[PDB]
């Protein structure tokens, strides 16, 4: 198991932003982020690619299908790697 | 490893989803693979024309899923 | 629940006519009667078509074996 | 090769094109990338560009990248001290 | 018929006359020597179709797996 | 707390024995994997 | 220099069956409740006389 | 210089950061908070000291008498019972390796000391409750259950000393497994009797259930121990073979599959064959034969130690093997994480049962929110003795807003309504500590939802207080003052 | 294995490779390699010899107006490695007769 | 037979690399993994229509890689042995 993806499973329960493959950007609280990148958030802000902004209760991404995530600040701030 | 995607929590439930190639449906979730492959049932295109069309139940290759988003609170 | 697997083994057993829609290509999609396939999705399927939605267009293609890298999704249609 | 630029400010180039620079904390296998006070560039990596060196640039903070979308990595800047 | 598999489908193919379609557009006649277990394919006599033209006539020839879209008995 | 520890007498029992003075109480598997310790 | 031993464990029940008779047959502590060190010691302070104990 | 408590001043190593810390402590859906429970002597002081150990590299035990490090006076340590409620705060990682903030109220458990336990009710939201795997459910067990249930808490048990079941009454595994049975079943009957129509039903299936040895430093649920058979081997599901682990179930292994069925006459149950005979055989093979055929045996579990470790005597010997294959105890913080809930989805039947103005009001449902940047409520149960004694600190939890340091703030008691005002008092907060055992992390603001001492507030509190701000809130209530047990 | 390369589709690489013989690689970027294969492997990673690669290209609005006719191209490598997966087809026809 | 083993053995060889995007990539190899992650030095690197700029390190991952030209000298007989 990876790195990165034991620091990602610490950012659940915290407020993340997630870009997609096709560059569709959401804002949310991460509940649940499997092995594979599979993403659960909840009350999300989605900022599509013509700028538009909606809003949703639920959703749940595909890891493949993400680019990146950016996580909290503060929780990055491991060591021993 | 081999894991099963966390979806029980979205089964029975009326969900959107958002497919590659910019295509939309909507449907309700009958179950799923390992693979993230679903059946949906009750199934509808959502035309980019903004037209609708009922298609029943069918199967989503979990290859093609971006992103799905669920109609109802879990 | 039903296991997206058996649909397809309910397909192939009633021989209702499917429709496949193919990754990154909208304006074509293929049809035809599962007759039996594999772990990989792999599909055999009889008397299929291309079905060209744009030009309203139809090319008749019989027996084929359509790789599963190219679907997206299963649907089955009355025709 | 890797363990070699870690704590070292990166400059990564994405599959779309874009530039991520951030400080490299950590890789793994599929080369998952964690960029630390990271952020994007779209028009330029400026090598002294009289006119200006910066425009579309955004900050990000702390990045996960996924190395599925990774193409190329090259050194930017020694490690911040902190 | 009574299941007719992908697997046996292409080894009864074999020593046939097949065209088969790449995802790209191109198509490609020709006899079918062989196929292997990640499904690349060894065509005889081949004969290139694009546009449905006739386009060139190439020989013997192997497409790498991951180009095929679908294969056709002809 | 009180230590209650069993003395035996005789070696020919198990170790591990319910000792009169004691009041009475009253998905697949890979091919691989054993409980720990069974040899 | 004879200053270390380490024993195995047959050799440490050997011996502790052959020593025995020299051996206390208690398990626990509570056997001196009021007989303990600190017993006697609050006990000299107060000037008072634990029925056993020194004086 | 008068010095009563083994109170430092050094602040030692953690495995975490401190500024980690106060991002966890900013949060506020990680942290829980815990009052440890039980009856006399049940091995709540050892299993802190068990998990301290964990998070403090270099705080070790002495190889012979325990530290207690949570009895923090000289009275509890030479009359070696716990007298009063000491409050821990750790940072503990799960099975995912998610890291959460839990404040934790160890208790003592003497019957005599009973209110102390109920002022560690007042604070938290859930109670763990111990009890000795030899000795049975005892007094305090029973009426600690009774006033967790009526102080409407979440309860999760943990079943301590299991050591005493191999290595005193040396049990036949299956009779292990009856007397572990009849413990949870009492507890259960016990619930049904105080609690209401609730579904407070404990069992290890249902992962509320801990089953440890704190001398030997063994903790683990049924969800940590698969894990462990996961790590083994790679292609094991945790849950799943979590779920079978435990009652009348069975395995057929040529079916390799799990039965309700016995596939004989003779045969072993799940919970025994997969979980207490490699417990038995572990400790058998430690004191039995350290000598012959330990090497081995720890070879098959993967387990290395080097020349020294194999020199030491047996407890120690066996505390070290028992680290070095059950690890860290996550097994616990799962069953405290899932089970015991946060301040925010606990706060509501908090505020029902504590606050005497009533449920919903402006500052009720201000709250019930839980926001750390509301009106400031804080409600003081505890009050701490400095180590020359002279000066108190208030210790308390911060139901709404947030406390900063220097800045004043009004407080209440008991006495004190709306409409007469007159029991009432203004005073500056001096600094303000996440209190550890032994030594104080000296922070500038606390947040809503987290335990803190308070230097400044003392000199009007008498018993319990809570402690509001000057300026505004105007209809503040003072929180119901304590019911005792006895 | 070698069984498979041997007699599978790939036996037109291990023909190739025998008898020293040209291939011609049509190729993902819409070029093509034409030459002889010294190695390769499953993933049709090939090292390879005498390389001609031909592909065609436009000037690509010139003018300024959208305005261009194609071009055809070459260059000789003599030493080359190939990563597979840019592989379409290959083809074991008679290029040099 | 597994023919990264081949260019693993390239350290210290100065090649030219087609990327899958065009970019095109001279510098000298200082390692090639299982993966066929190439690390280079004193690198001029070339992205389709832009002049080239210069790194004194970069790192490509694998299968970013369209393909190698080596250097003529090259005796492939030689490394073709295992
Ligand atoms: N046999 C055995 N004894 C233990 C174990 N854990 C603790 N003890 C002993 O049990 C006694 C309990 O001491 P503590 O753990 O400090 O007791 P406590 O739980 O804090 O109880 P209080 O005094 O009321 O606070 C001590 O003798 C411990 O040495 C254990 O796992 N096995
Ligand atoms: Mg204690």
């Amino acid at each position: 198991i990876g790195v990165p993806i034991k620091v990602l499973h610490e950012a659940e329960g915290h407020i993340v932003t997630c870009e997609t493959n096709t560059g569709e950007v959401y804002r949310g609280k991460l509940i649940e982020a499997e092995d594979n990148m599979n993403c659960q958030m909840s009350n999300i802000t989605v900022t599509y690619r013509d700028g538009r902004v909606a809003q949703l209760e639920q959703v749940y991404i595909r890891g493949s299908k993400i680019r990146f995530l950016i996580l909290p600040d503060m929780l990055k701030n491991m060591l021993k790697s | 490893k081999a894991h099963p995607p966390e979806l029980k929590k979205f089964m029975d439930k009326k969900l959107s989803l958002k497919l590659n190639g910019g295509r939309h449906v909507q449907g309700i979730l009958r179950g799923f693979d390992p693979f993230m492959n679903l059946v949906i049932d009750e199934c509808v295109e959502m035309a980019t024309s903004g037209q609708q069309n009922n298609i029943g139940m069918v199967v989503i290759r979990g290859n093609s899923i971006i992103m799905l988003e669920a109609l109802e609170r879990v | 629940m039903v296991q997206p697997i058996n649909l397809i083994f309910r397909y192939l057993q009633n021989r209702s006519r499917i429709q496949v829609w193919l990754y990154e290509q909208v304006n074509m999609r293929i049809e035809g009667c599962i007759i039996g396939f594999d772990e990989y999705m792999n599909l055999v399927l009889d008397d299929a078509e291309e079905i060209h939605s744009k030009t309203k267009s139809r090319k008749q293609l019989g027996r084929i074996m359509l790789k599963g890298d190219n679907i997206t999704l299963l649907q089955s249609v009355s025709n | 090769k890797m363990l070699q630029h870690i704590d070292y400010r990166m400059r990564c180039i994405l599959q779309d094109g874009r530039i991520f620079i951030g400080t490299f904390k950590a890789f793994d296998k599929h080369m998952n990338l964690i960029l630390c006070d990271c952020d994007e560039f779209r028009k330029i990596k400026p090598k002294n560009s009289k006119q200006a060196e910066r425009e579309e640039k955004r900050v990000l903070g702390l990045v996960l990248l996924r190395g599925e979308n990774l193409v190329s990595m090259t050194v930017e800047g020694p490690p911040p001290k902190d | 018929s009574l299941p007719l598999n992908p697997k046996p489908f292409l080894n009864g193919l074999t020593g046939k006359p097949v065209m088969v379609k790449l995802k790209w557009g191109m198509e490609y006649k020709g006899y079918l020597v062989s196929v292997d277990g990640y499904m690349n394919m060894q065509l005889a006599n081949t004969e290139e179709y694009i546009d449905g033209a006739l386009s060139g006539h190439l020989g013997e020839v192997l497409i790498r797996c991951n180009n095929v879209l679908y294969i056709r008995g002809v | 707390p009180n230590v209650v520890f069993i003395k035996t007498e005789d070696p020919d029992l198990p170790a591990f024995y319910f000792d009169p003075l004691i009041n009475p109480i009253s998905f697949e598997l890979p091919e691989f994997v054993e409980p720990f310790l069974k040899d | 220099t004879y200053q270390r031993w380490q024993f195995t464990l047959p050799m440490m029940s050997t011996l502790y069956r052959l020593a025995n008779q020299l051996l206390t047959d208690l398990v626990d502590d509570n056997y001196f409740y009021l007989f303990d060190l600190k017993a006697f010691f609050t006990s000299k302070a107060l000037n008072m006389a634990i029925p056993g104990g020194p004086k | 210089t008068k010095k009563f408590t083994l109170m430092e001043q050094t602040l030692p190593v953690t495995v975490y950061e401190m500024d980690f810390l106060a991002d966890l402590m900013d949060n506020s859906e990680l942290i829980r908070n815990v009052t440890l429970c039980g009856h006399l002597h049940h091995g709540k002081t050892c299993f802190v000291d068990c998990l301290i150990e964990q998070t403090h590299p270099e705080i070790r035990k002495r190889y012979d008498q325990d530290l207690c490090y949570t009895d923090i006076l000289f009275t509890e340590q030479e009359r070696g019972v716990g007298i009063k409620s000491t409050p821990v705060t750790v940072v503990l990682p799960d099975t995912k390796g998610k890291s959460y903030l839990f404040n934790i109220m160890d208790t003592p458990g003497h019957v005599n000391f009973s209110d102390e336990v109920t002022a560690g009710l007042r604070i938290s939201d859930g109670v763990v409750l111990f009890i000795d795997a030899a000795e049975g459910v005892m007094l305090n067990t029973e009426r600690l259950i009774k006033h967790a249930v009526q102080e409407r808490l979440a309860v999760t048990v943990c079943i301590n000393k299991i050591d005493r079941l191999i290595l005193e009454l040396k049990l036949p595994p299956t009779d292990a497994y009856y007397k572990l049975r009849h413990i949870v079943d009492e507890v259960n009957g016990l619930i049904s009797m105080y609690s209401t129509d609730e579904n407070l039903i404990l069992s290890p299936l249902l992962g509320n259930v801990c089953f440890s040895s704190s001398q030997y430093s063994i903790c683990f649920t049924l969800g940590s121990f698969a894990k462990i058979y996961a790590d083994t081997f790679g292609d094991i599901n945790y849950q799943e073979f979590a779920k079978r682990l435990w009652g009348d179930i069975y395995f057929n292994p040529k079916t390799r599959k799990f039965t309700k069925k016995a596939p004989t006459s003779s045969s072993q149950r799940s919970f025994v064959e997969f979980i207490l005979e490699p417990l038995y055989k572990i400790l058998a093979q430690v004191v039995g034969d350290v000598d012959t055929s330990l090497p081995r045996t720890l070879d098959e579990l993967g387990i290395h130690l080097t020349k020294e470790e194999l020199k030491l005597n047996i407890r120690p010997l066996l505390r070290l093997v028992c680290k070095k294959f059950f690890g860290e105890f996550t097994g616990f913080v799962d069953m405290c994480v899932q089970h015991i809930p946060s301040p925010k989805v606990g706060a509501k039947p908090k505020i029902e049962h504590t606050y005497t103005g009533g449920v919903d009001s402006d500052l009720g449902e201000a709250m019930s929110d839980c926001d750390p940047d509301g009106p400031l409520m804080c409600h003081t149960t505890k009050m701490y003795s400095t180590d020359d004694g002279v000066q108190f600190h208030a210790f308390g939890r911060v139901l709404s807003g947030t406390i900063h340091a220097g800045q004043p703030v009004k407080v209440l008691g008991e006495n004190y309504t709306l409409e007469d005002e007159e029991d009432s008092q203004i005073c500056t907060v001096g600094r303000l500590w996440i209190s550890v055992a032994r030594y104080h992390i000296e922070v500038n603001r606390v947040p809503a939802g987290n335990w803190v001492l308070i230097e400044g507030v003392d000199q009007p509190i008498v018993k319990t207080a809570t402690i509001t701000e000057p300026r505004g809130n105007e209809e503040a209530q003072i929180f119901r003052p304590l019911k005792f047990n006895t | 294995e070698e069984e498979e390369f041997n007699t599978g589709p790939l036996s037109v690489l291990t023909q190739s490779v025998k008898n020293n013989t040209q291939v011609l690689i049509n190729c993902r970027n819409n070029k093509k390699l034409l030459g002889r294969v010294k190695a390769f492997d499953r993933h049709c990673n090939m090292v390879l010899e005498n390389v001609k690669e031909m592909w065609t290209e436009v000037p690509k609005s010139g003018k300024g107006k959208k305005k261009s006719k194609p071009v055809n191209k070459d260059r000789y490598i003599s030493k080359m490695f190939l990563r597979g997966d840019s592989v379409i087809v290959v083809l074991r026809n008679p290029l040099i007769a | 037979m597994k023919l990264v083993r081949f260019l693993m053995k390239l350290s210290h060889e100065t090649v030219t690399i087609e990327l899958k995007n065009g970019t095109q990539v001279h510098g000298t190899i200082t390692g090639v993994d299982v993966s066929m992650n190439t690390h280079l030095k004193a690198v001029k690197m070339t992205l389709k229509n832009r002049e080239p700029v210069q790194l004194e390190t970069l790192s490509i991952r694998g299968n970013n890689i369209r393909y190698f030209i080596l250097p003529d000298s090259l005796p492939l007989d030689t490394l073709l042995v295992d």
